């Protein structure tokens, strides 16, 4: 990282399920000790149903993510829409090809007919890695136990969600730069859907 | 061509053997149907007060305001290369400039130079769709909030923001939030004093500058 | 005729015809010639007759000092030839910054002919319409040294030519009146004879001639009054030989 | 016709004109398909005929009408060469402006764009105009249903309703009475369908044909989408009416 | 002639540049430029190309330029590659300013714009300049200068001198009437009179002149420029005789 | 070898005029009227819109252009050529002189640099001339309001009142007949519309006319209040009712 | 009379559709002398004709090596077949150099005709006016490649290209089954070809000096005899 | 698909690497004086002590620019790129303006740029050697 | 009006009936070509093409005419060999980029648009010509059987059956007949047959001449292009000389 620059210290999980995926986040900026930002999104569309979470440098992480959704419009332009693998693809050739200059991670959620949902993670040094389901971040740390206990595969709707608060509620726990309300977005073949629980819901669980 | 690195070297060797190169608080705050911005009016060269009344606020656009921090040449610069690019697209369009297009040339630019411009903003505008305020740093990222403070006075701004803000206020309401948060910064930061500026911006109607509106 | 509207075009006799149609052009030219003596060189010009009107104080002269031991001498086109002057001193000064030694005439002569010779070689650029006379001494040696340069690149040595208009007149003079066995052994004798030569094709000598004489060690003087009088005492000579 | 260099390249005949920008507009209309454009109260439909008298080839492969973008559609009247080389050129171009500028790019901005890359070809030397008519369509969130047209000279307008081709002046002609009989300046149907079948009667009356759903290509420009109807539903719109 | 004018970069069979020749045979169709060089001062005088009188003669950038506070320039042929020279010329001669904190010698800067002009017409996607220019300057080198170049870029000095549409009437009027030993005013009047005299209209108006003089007087030796303003103009032409 | 390089495509012919040059004039001698008159405190700007089509939207097409605050133009001749002069014209404005003296150049330095982009395209081997007459109206603060006429040569030349286009001398012939030093810019939006009533063949309404003004500043359209030395726009456009509200009165 | 109007450059087609320029560059081939390739199983073989200019002058080379598995012989401009040959030398080179691998004849020929093919259809340059001859022998066995300036490649048992080639194709083909099984011994082969390249000769006889043999085999590199070499085979 | 710039550093170095100053005596030796750098600067003195940023700022629109280059042949084809730098360069090379250095029109509306304002274009960027019509024919001719 | 004198000297120029001559001059080059066929079965493609017989010196294996474009695709084309040759390599690379940016073969319409720009970019400048090759491609992708023939203007179309060279109006009245014949569709087999007595039909030009047929189809060849093996060729000659 750069002297003096923003980093992204998150909280982020991706769940691929039945009907297909959950990708959810906490919502806290930091300067050091300090919350520069109680409420931050930090769920980025880069397609109609392809969706990421951002680590590392943030200005490094935003240039990336319009670079790709440029691409995705140029893509979809030519063939319609693109598959998760694509924008993975390009995800992992701009963060490989820059990784002498720009720190970033990424994690990417999408769904599409031909592969009915998918989750991919690329760490810091640009390799991609297609998961199940994925964690990322500060708080990722304290939860890696917990999840592999507690993760099946083709898992209701209901019974993802639930999974996915409770982790992040324990990462926000123990995790100092991981903050106060849980995002998510449900990607199926219905369409988007957006979800947000607050400190009083999953503090309680 | 542009921004040059002449006598780089010169300088690095006149620092070497010792040669002396030469060498706030701004909130904004969103209400119903619009959004203000406020800052102090003191100016100091170090512990000196150079100017007890100092325009912070500046305008990128008839519509669309803004303040800084960090180094002052590169805040006015930045503003004012983005300002002419935003007048130049609007012409060009024939439409009203938008905050998100302000944004996002401040955002590229400032990525471009690799946080070696020291510009740190806040960006408030209206535009025909809708109220917006956005947060810049220097290396090229930039933030949404609802309120927002910045300078060295920001901890006591940010904490009176935090004790009175609600998702519906008027545009009084928001005005004299942000002059208290611009107050409590001027009482308990030793770099910010004066006197506030109050730039307010209201969907439909024109920007309204209120100069010295608390001195 | 119909070869001739390029500089890469050879006719089917192996001509190119812009490369002469160059030296038409520097026919037109005021006469210029280079006589070389025992021991200095002397460069003459032919002068237009000037106006009533026309300031004679920084008038240019037809001979330029390149160098202070070499001097050089046209006929053709004078803005062309300003150009080629500007190139060449420009190049003795950096031969001399390079190597510390100053030019020879030779080098000087391929320098200028090298010039020349490159602004021959595209279909963007027009050849200079220029013959040069390049006279001076190597700077250390007593041996006079005169070239003549061409406007396609080439150059030649001589022991007196001349260039431009009614230039053949002036070469059948020197010609009948030259000796390379026996040169003119002072600069008085050289002098006269580049006079006498250039007086066989200009109207009024007295104020058309112009002289230079170049001698070892850097010299370099130029004639005023001496031109007239040269002039007096060849047409005393002439009646009193009738 | 054309005496001197101003038969090869684009420079001033001593009349005052340039040849190569009224030749590539002779060439414009070598297709000799007619096409027509109407905005509604909250949509913009445009129909090109589709002629296909050959019956080896595929009629599922024969389009005039492009998805520029989400939003953009656009006709173009020429050689279907240039109208793909113009609708990749134009693609690019509406998703850079995305890019660079944050929102999505207006139909008449990305008309003047083309105009001027136009304007390009119609000064230098070594390139040429190509030889299209190009109609941009949408429904832009500041000017709602909107029609621009732009040609090989570089000029671009906009138009409450337009036509082009060999038959336009007919077409024109009738759009111009309907439009002094109703006196609205556009067409006050709410449903797209009502507006393409209007303008399908429309295309009837001023060609003196009628239309199977074979003969004709439909596109239609929302608020949110553009896109463009099947042989299905241009049959179906057909039965209605 | 037909088949070696449309280039400028080759010769015909009698080794002539056709372009260069045109474009000398241009200046003959702008209006007349005059400068005279007195004992202690010059003259510049230029007949307007005025043909109606909805021009704003009060704004007078037509004919008569000022390159530095020392040099001016009479201008005859097109007027958009006048002012490319006259701007490039300004630059040069404050580059020359910097550089050696001296004022430039009138004769670098005019063998410079000289050899632009030359330049222009050795490359064969440049067409020559158009234009004529009458220099005329202040150095300590020479004192008083008039120099005069032309599109093939070679440049000459002159004592009195004219350029434009009426060159051989004027030139022989000049000749005439020109002493070595006048004055700055017997120089306006002779300039006024050359005018009038060559000038095909019905009377020299003044909406019609332009008019320039640098002289010694301010306050020492120190040279000033005074371009003259229409009614200055007016009240020369009612003093010299002409009205 | 042979493509470093291309030929003039402007040259001079043995009578000494650039043929190209004189081609683009007779381009302009054919385009539509438009024409300006300055007056003691404003200055007018005016022309035709011929549109070439009764379904086309005159509101969508402008041929008046503002420049800066203070500054417009209007054109005769292409019009493709105008919009690419424009647009390089405003950012020439702010390159050369608001980055640099933070303000808006002056009406003739302005014009300087318009026609010096058209002489450039003059000596090329790559572009031909631009088709275009342009008129300029401006003010500023130590010259007051002033109107040019530039060229496709490049030449600019200042004027009290001009025209250009296809009625260019008769207009110049009315014009002449009707101008003088004391007339006021209401006088001459009323002698713009006359000048403009003897050139128009079709339809002459406030939606077949195009006007436009210099005047004095218009602080409703700041779009912002508080600073009271920031002064408003000069340029301003005129509307189809004001233009009709002018053709039915005297 | 009309193809001296279309026929300025290779950038023009004709009326009627011909392209005119790459014909002159194919009828340049047959001003150059006669060459034969040949090959059975297992060993390639190239015979050529040289020619001097008098009494005085030394025998043009028509043989050129490429790598020690690929030769070639030109007929035609000059100055393509240096220009070719050095390019399929730097080819082999790097492949070699890269790899550790042996080019390919097949290889060869596409990038031949990839060079090839490009002046044919830009301004500027001029299309090639040299036919080729290519022997090798790789890991696919023996190899002979016609290569015609045009940017064309065919593969052949045998072949003869120059001035009046066609009556030794003619022998070649004649005699195909012949000359198709002599496998393991290089001597018919070679006399084969020599007897291929007589049928070609007018007025004239093979010397010592103005006849020279190429020969590339399984386990024999290729190897160019000239002078008192080809002595024994006449 | 850079973003910032990379490999901008030289690889080896040479004493005739700039081909426009060769001296005339040595060819393979610079000419110093036309130069007109100071007289006083080796071309080592340019490989060390640098800003880190100037050569990010000096390739970035070219980097970017190919970046654009690549996603097109990636998206669109061969033919996409192919026709762009086809335009960009008829466009460079029919421009010959040796008294000013201002980018033309075309080239700016092809660049996506007619309405940008950068440092580069606020700020463009005296001798006695090499500062004429003639040296820029030269350079552009390769005379 | 097949000659236009005074425009037909440049490759980018107009004619006053807007009119590219040098384009139609590459038309009438590709127009003196072999005859080539491409026919569109129930879920495959079949090309066929007449060869002209050459010496027995060429090697058998190493003279095809029906090239690979790749796995799935197919290709023949009529006009000049180099420029085909040329065009049949840019097809190549555009298919393996395809294939390697998005782990899938390139579908037919894509790779026809890349092509087509290609072609069509050599239309726009005088230091180029067209391509004087008639191209007829086609393949098998996840929405079915596609056919498609481009032109030396750039213009492509998909096609039911398509043919060009020397006997194209045969060939194409033959394929409308088929058409006409076959409402329903054509199998594969049917098709070679067809194919075969097709060429057979429009080879009358006098002249000994072999016939090739490739074939790409999901049920046969699994979605591969194949030549047509020894046997079905047989059978295909023997019918078609039997139609005759």
């Amino acid at each position: 990282l750069k002297k003096g620059e923003v980093s992204l210290g998150t909280s982020i999980m991706a769940v691929t399920f039945k009907d297909g995926v959950i990708l959810g986040a906490d919502s806290r900026t930091t300067t050091g000790a300090y919350i520069a930002n109680r409420v931050t999104d930090k769920l980025t569309r880069v397609h109609d149903k392809i969706w990421c979470c951002r680590s590392g440098s943030a200005a490094d992480t935003q240039a990336i993510a319009d670079i790709v959704q440029y691409h995705l419009e140029l893509y979809t332009s030519q063939y319609g829409t693109p598959s998760t693998e694509t924008a993975a693809s390009v995800f992992k050739e701009l963060c490989y090809e820059n990784k002498d200059n720009l720190t970033a991670g990424i994690i990417v959620a999408g769904y599409d007919d031909k592969n009915k949902g998918e989750v991919y993670t690329i760490p810091l040094g640009g390799s991609v890695h297609k998961l199940p389901y994925a964690i990322a971040g500060s708080g990722s740390t304290f939860i890696y136990g917990y999840c592999d206990k507690n993760f099946r595969e083709n898992m209701s709707k209901e019974e993802t969600v639930d999974f996915i608060k409770h982790s992040l509620s324990q990462a926000i726990k123990w995790d100092g730069s991981s903050g106060g309300v849980i995002r998510m977005v449900v990607l199926t073949a219905a369409g988007v859907e957006r979800l947000i629980f607050y400190p009083d819901e999953y503090e309680q669980l | 061509a542009g921004l040059s690195f002449d006598n780089y070297q010169r300088n690095n060797f006149l620092a070497e053997n010792s040669h002396t190169q030469p060498k706030t608080t701004i909130v904004g705050v969103k209400f119903n149907n619009g959004v203000v911005i406020a800052a102090d009016t003191r100016s100091t060269q170090g512990p000196i007060v150079a100017d007890k009344n100092c325009a912070k606020l500046h305008r990128i656009s008839p519509k669309i305001w803004c303040a800084g921090a960090g180094t002052a040449a590169d805040t006015e610069a930045v503003t004012q290369l983005i300002g002419s690019n935003i007048e130049l697209h609007s012409l060009y369009t024939s439409r009203e400039p938008r905050v998100v297009s302000a944004l996002q040339m401040l955002k590229q630019h400032l990525f471009k130079y690799q946080g070696h411009i020291g510009a740190y903003l806040i960006v408030a505008g209206v535009d025909p769709t809708g109220s917006h305020l956005f947060s810049i740093h220097a290396h090229g990222s930039t933030d949404v909030g609802y309120y927002l403070s910045l300078g060295s006075g920001s901890l006591a701004a940010m904490a009176v923001l935090e004790s009175h803000w609600k998702q519906d206020l008027t545009k009084e309401e928001a005005i004299k939030l942000a002059s208290d948060a611009i107050q409590a910064g001027i009482w308990n930061d030793l770099g910010s004093g004066s006197n506030v500026d109050v730039c307010v911006m209201e969907i439909g109607k024109d920007a309204e500058y209120l100069r010295n509106y608390t001195p | 005729s119909g070869y001739d509207r390029a500089l890469s075009i050879f006719s089917p006799d192996g001509h190119i015809f812009q490369v002469e149609y160059a030296l038409e052009a520097v026919k037109r030219g005021t006469c210029a010639v280079g006589v070389k003596g025992k021991n200095c060189v002397v460069l003459g010009c032919e002068r237009r007759s000037t106006l009533k009107l026309q300031d004679t104080r920084i008038t240019p002269s037809k001979v330029s000092k390149i160098d202070s031991h070499v001097v050089l001498s046209f006929s053709g086109l004078n803005a062309d030839s300003r150009i080629l002057i500007e190139k060449a001193r420009v190049e003795a000064q950096s031969h001399r910054l390079t190597l510390e030694d100053p030019v020879t005439v030779e080098y000087l002569t391929r320098y200028v002919a090298g010039v020349q010779q490159r602004y021959t070689q595209s279909g963007g650029v027009r050849p200079f319409g220029v013959s040069t006379l390049i006279a001076g001494f190597d700077p250390r040696d007593d041996e006079p040294k005169l070239y003549q340069t061409e406007p396609s690149g080439i150059y030649s040595s001589w022991s007196a030519q001349t260039i431009g208009r009614n230039s053949k007149t002036v070469r059948e003079f020197l010609e009948k009146n030259y000796d390379r066995k026996e040169p003119p052994a002072t600069v008085e004798e050289c002098v006269k004879l580049t006079v006498r030569s250039l007086l066989e094709v200009v109207q009024t000598g007295a104020k058309n001639i112009e002289i230079t004489v170049v001698k070892p060690d850097s010299d370099i003087v130029a004639l005023s009054e001496e031109i007239n009088q040269y002039v007096t005492q060849i047409e005393q000579e002439k009646q009193e030989q009738q | 016709s054309a005496a001197g260099y101003d038969r090869h390249i684009t420079i001033f005949s001593p009349e005052g004109r340039l040849y190569q920008v009224e030749y590539a507009f002779k060439a414009t209309n070598q297709t000799n398909i007619n096409s027509l454009a109407v905005r509604g109260k909250d949509c913009t439909v445009v129909i090109s005929q589709k002629k296909v008298p050959d019956k080896l080839l595929d009629p599922t492969t024969v389009s005039y009408i492009f998805c520029i973008s989400r939003t953009i559609g656009m006709v173009v009247n020429g050689p279907i060469p240039d109208a793909r080389n113009a609708a990749l050129r134009a693609k690019a171009e509406a998703a850079e402006f995305r890019y660079k500028y944050g929102y999505d790019m207006p139909c008449d901005v990305l008309a003047k764009r083309m105009a001027n890359l136009s304007q390009i070809y119609t000064q230098r030397a070594y390139m040429r105009p190509l030889g299209v008519i190009l109609t941009f369509v949408s429904v832009d969130e500041e000017l709602g249903p909107s029609i621009y047209k732009t040609d090989p000279a570089g000029y671009y307008v906009g138009y409450k309703a337009t036509a082009t081709g060999p038959k336009q002046q007919e077409i024109t002609t009738n759009l111009e009475n309907h439009f002094k009989k109703s006196k609205i300046d556009h067409i006050n149907e709410e449903s797209w369908e009502k507006v393409v079948e209007f303008a399908i009667t429309h295309m009837i009356d001023a060609l003196g044909t009628e239309f199977s759903k074979n003969d004709l290509e439909v596109g239609v420009a929302t608020k949110d989408k553009f896109f463009t109807l099947s042989a299905e539903n241009i049959e179906e719109r057909l039965v209605a009416i | 002639s037909r088949r070696y004018d449309s280039r400028t970069t080759i010769f015909s069979p009698e080794g002539r540049l056709y372009q260069v020749e045109y474009a000398l045979e241009s200046i003959s169709h702008a209006g007349t430029a005059i400068g005279i060089m007195a004992s202690d001062g010059i003259v510049l005088a230029a007949e307007r190309k005025v043909t109606s009188t909805l021009l704003e003669q009060d704004t007078s950038t037509e004919k008569l330029y000022k390159l530095n506070d020392k040099i001016a320039v009479a201008v005859a042929g097109l007027t958009a590659d006048a002012e490319i020279l006259i701007n490039t010329a300004r630059i040069h001669a404050q580059n020359y300013l910097k550089t050696y904190n001296e004022d430039i010698p009138v004769e670098i800067l005019v063998r410079r714009l000289s050899d632009i002009k030359q330049g222009y017409t050795q490359h064969g996607g440049l067409r020559p300049f158009g234009v004529s220019f009458i220099y005329a300057g202040y150095d300590d080198r020479y004192g008083y200068q008039l120099y005069t170049s032309n599109p093939s870029g070679n440049y000459t000095g002159w004592k009195a001198i004219s350029v434009g549409a009426n060159t051989s009437a004027a030139q022989t009027l000049l000749q005439m009437d020109y002493k070595d030993d006048m004055k700055v005013d017997d120089a306006i009047e002779l300039a006024l009179k050359t005018l009038s005299k060559t000038t095909d209209s019905s009377a020299l108006t003044y909406d019609r002149l332009e008019f320039a003089t640098i002289r010694k007087g301010a306050n020492d030796g120190e040279v000033y420029q005074k371009i003259f303003k229409p009614q200055e103009i007016k009240d020369i032409l009612v003093k010299t005789g002409i009205t | 070898m042979t493509d470093r390089y291309s030929f003039s495509l402007t040259t001079f012919s043995p009578s000494g005029k650039l043929g190209q040059i004189d081609y683009a004039l007779t381009a302009v001698k054919q385009g539509v009227t438009s024409l300006g008159i300055k007056a003691t405190n404003g200055v007018v700007i005016a022309t035709e819109k011929k549109s070439s089509s009764p379904l086309a939207m005159s509101e969508t097409l402008s041929k008046v252009s503002l420049l800066t605050p203070d500054i417009g133009a209007v054109y005769s001749g292409m019009g493709p050529d105008y919009r690419v002069l424009v647009d390089k014209s405003r950012k020439v404005a702010h390159t050369s002189y608001k980055r640099i003296y933070g303000e808006y150049p002056p009406t003739k330095l302005l014009v300087s640099e318009v026609a010096k982009i058209m002489q450039e395209a003059t000596q090329s081997g790559g572009v031909r001339p631009f088709g275009v007459s342009l008129l300029i109206a401006g003010h500023d603060e130590f010259n007051g309001f002033s109107l040019y006429q530039v060229d496709p040569s490049g030449s600019y030349f200042p004027w009290k009142a001009t025209a250009i286009g296809k009625g260019s001398v008769a207009a110049k012939t009315f014009l002449e007949k009707r101008w003088n030093d004391e007339l006021e810019l209401e006088d001459a939006i009323h002698i713009a519309l006359l000048t403009l009533k003897e050139s128009v063949e079709g339809e002459f309404n406030g939606d077949t006319i195009e006007l436009a003004i210099i005047g004095d500043e218009n602080p409703d359209l700041l779009g912002y209040t508080g600073i009271p030395t920031d002064k408003g726009p000069r340029f301003r456009k005129l509307t189809s009712q004001e233009i009709n509200d002018r053709l039915e009165a005297l | 009379m009309f193809r001296n109007n279309y026929d300025g450059d290779t950038v023009t087609f004709s009326p009627t559709g011909r392209l005119f320029q790459v014909e002159y560059a194919l009828e340049a081939i047959k001003q150059g002398s006669v060459t034969v390739g040949l090959r059975s199983n297992t060993h390639a073989v190239l015979v050529a004709l040289k020619r001097n200019a008098d009494e005085l002058s030394s025998y043009q080379k028509k043989i050129i090596k490429c790598d020690e598995h690929m030769g070639l012989s030109l007929a035609g401009l000059a100055p393509d077949a240096r220009v070719l040959s050095n390019y399929l030398r730097q080819q082999c080179n790097y492949s070699s150099l890269v790899f550790n691998r042996k080019l390919a004849v097949e290889r060869a020929g596409h990038l031949l005709c990839d060079k090839a093919q490009k002046n044919t259809q830009s301004y500027g340059g001029r299309p090639y006016g040299v036919g080729l001859l290519i022997i090798g022998y790789d890991k696919s066995g023996a190899h002979l490649l016609e290569f015609q300036p045009s940017g064309n490649v065919t593969e052949l048992y045998g072949t003869a290209i120059g001035a009046r080639s066609q009556g030794a194709k003619t022998y070649l083909e004649r005699t195909l089954d012949t000359f198709i099984k002599i496998d393991g011994n290089p001597d018919e082969l070679i006399k084969a070809g020599v007897e291929a390249i007589s049928q070609s000769l007018r007025d004239e006889s093979l010397t010592v000096d103005n006849l020279s043999i190429a020969i590339v085999g399984k386990d024999t590199p290729f190897t160019i005899y000239d002078g008192e070499a080809v002595a024994k085979y006449i | 698909m850079n973003i910032v710039p990379q490999d901008t550093f030289k690889s080896q170095v040479s004493t005739d690497q700039d081909k426009s100053v060769l001296s005339s005596a040595v060819p393979s030796l610079p000419d110093t004086l036309r130069q007109q750098e100071g007289g006083a600067v080796p071309l080592s003195t340019q490989l060390n002590d640098r800003h880190p940023l100037e050569s990010t700022l000096k390739n970035w629109e070219t980097t970017q620019r190919q970046r654009q280059m690549e996603q097109y042949r990636q998206i669109f084809g061969i033919a996409e790129p192919m026709k762009r730098t086809m335009e960009m360069e008829i466009v460079n090379r029919t421009d010959f303006n040796p008294l000013s250095t201002n980018g033309s029109i075309h080239r700016d509306i092809l660049l996506n740029k007619e309405c940008s304002i950068d440092w580069e274009d606020v700020y463009p960027g005296s001798t006695m050697v090499g500062d004429d019509v003639h040296s820029k024919i030269e350079k552009q001719l390769g005379i | 009006t097949s000659i236009g004198t005074g425009y037909d000297l440049s490759n980018s120029v107009f004619s006053p009936d807007g009119r590219n001559f040098q384009v139609e001059y590459a038309v009438k080059a590709v127009e003196n070509g072999t005859t080539s066929i491409g026919i569109k079965c129930n879920d495959g493609v079949v090309f066929a093409v007449e060869k002209l017989i050459t010496s027995k010196l060429l090697v058998p294996q190493k003279n095809v005419k029906i090239q690979v474009v790749d796995r799935h695709i197919g290709c023949v084309y009529s006009g000049l060999i180099p420029d085909g040759r040329h065009l049949v390599n840019r097809g190549r690379e555009e298919a393996a980029s395809f294939k390697k940016l998005y782990k899938t073969p390139i579908p037919i319409p894509a790779f026809a648009d890349r092509l087509g720009q290609y072609v069509q970019a050599h239309t726009l400048y005088n230091s180029v010509r067209p391509f004087g090759v008639s191209t007829i491609f086609g393949g098998v992708d996840k929405n079915g059987a596609h056919l498609y023939m481009l032109e030396p203007s750039g213009s492509y179309w998909g096609y039911k059956g398509a043919a060009t060279g020397k006997g194209r109006q045969s060939a194409k009245a033959e394929l409308e007949k088929l058409v006409d014949h076959h409402p329903e569709g054509l199998s594969a087999r049917e098709a070679v047959k067809q194919a075969a007595k097709i060429i057979y039909l429009a080879h009358e030009d006098k002249k000994d001449f072999e016939l090739e047929i490739s074939w790409c189809s999901l049920s046969e060849t699994n979605g591969l292009h194949k030549f047509v093996k020894g046997d079905l060729l047989q059978e295909a000659i023997d019918f078609a000389q039997k139609e005759i």
